[PDB]
């Protein structure tokens, strides 16, 4: 399933992202931009037994567990197919609790280098919201 | 742009007291709106920010809220380090502007 | 530890064309927005413009033909350029840091006069 920017932002907003730890809701909006492309079902295997999960693609090596990744942490203790779904709640709860301050966005690589010093509020002017 | 209209310009109150300083946006800031504290010759610092959020280090005596297009600072027993001017900004898209400022002095 | 500092030429004539410094340390400027606001003598803080992390700028709509914000990353710094100085210029000048929209850290200001 691939979101909208809009709709994503309305569903993020529903489930408590807005302004989360002191983020504006635009970061992760950026964020899914560029880690899935805004597609819940997309999918990114490292160079270490290692696979990205999902619209915030979560790795299963420390927050999900996939069975097939050699030290898997699982800290969002939960399977890393729940976070392959078209609704966003188990791919959110997660990624709270991976943001346990501040500066925890630093947890996407994606979001340190292309979205954290823009204008990311870009994304949902003009959103109903 | 979005102007804001900040009221009121002073405000006379004395130790102990709960005031509240308002901001009216010309048009919706989304909450993307922040407060500041400036004293006697010093720089502008940040108290709260989206709205409702306090700065760290910012004691609890100080609140805000409002949405849409009408916003609340609101100060609980002032202290006497707490007179000083006052000054709302919106980060709703580009420009962005200030609220005329608000004296708070000691009755 | 986060600073910003500015550096002027205190005392102009509308006959030069103004140029601010500000040297941040504790940040990158890749990372960070910056704001240059003024305060003139006496009155409220006004609203310049600003220079996303990215390079972008954006500018106060009525001083936006004669405002230009540029940096140095390497350097870390941010340079203000003023032309067509007019009296009313004359304030305290200060460049903040922006942090998801909200100016956390403020330099000291310098002060500027515009004479004759």
């Amino acid at each position: 399933k691939v979101f909208g920017r809009c709709e994503l932002a309305a569903a993020m907003k529903r489930h408590g992202l807005d302004n989360y730890r002191g983020y504006s809701l635009g970061n992760w909006v950026c964020a899914a931009k560029f880690e899935s492309n805004f597609n819940t079902q997309a999918t990114n295997r490292n160079t270490d037994g290692s696979t990205d999960y999902g619209i915030l693609q979560i790795n299963s090596r420390w927050w999900c567990n996939d069975g097939r990744t050699p030290g898997s942490r699982n800290l969002c203790n939960i399977p890393c197919s729940a976070l392959l779904s078209s609704d966003i709640t188990a791919s959110v709860n997660c990624a709270k609790k991976i943001v346990s301050d501040g500066n925890g966005m630093n947890a996407w690589v994606a979001w340190r280098n292309r979205c954290k010093g823009t204008d990311v509020q870009a994304w949902i002017r003009g959103c109903r919201l | 742009d979005i102007v804001l209209t900040q009221s009121p310009a002073s405000l006379s109150a004395s130790v102990g007291e709960t005031v509240t300083i308002t901001c009216r946006a010309s048009g919706n800031i989304h909450n993307y709106l922040a407060w500041y504290q400036q004293k006697q010759g010093k720089s502008p610092q940040l108290l709260v920010y989206s709205t409702t959020t306090l700065a760290d280090g910012v004691p609890s005596r100080f609140s805000g809220s409002g949405s849409g297009t009408q916003y609340s600072l609101k100060i609980n027993s002032l202290q006497p380090e707490d007179f000083g001017s006052y000054y709302c900004q919106h980060f709703w898209s580009t420009p962005r502007t200030f609220g005329g400022g608000t004296k708070l002095e000691i009755k | 530890q986060v600073q910003l500092q500015e550096s002027g030429p205190g005392l102009v004539a509308p006959s030069q064309s103004l140029s601010i410094t500000c040297t941040v340390s504790g940040f990158s400027l890749t990372g960070y927005g910056v704001n240059w606001v003024r305060q003139p003598p006496g009155k409220g803080l006004e609203w310049l413009g600003m220079i996303w992390g990215d390079g972008n700028t954006d500018y106060n709509s009525a001083l936006k033909s004669r405002l230009s914000i540029s940096k140095d990353n390497s350097k870390s710094q941010v340079f203000l350029k003023m032309n067509s100085l007019h009296t009313d210029d004359t304030a305290r000048y200060y460049c903040a840091r922006e942090r998801d929209y909200r100016l956390d850290y403020w330099g000291q200001g310098t002060t500027l006069t515009v004479s004759s």
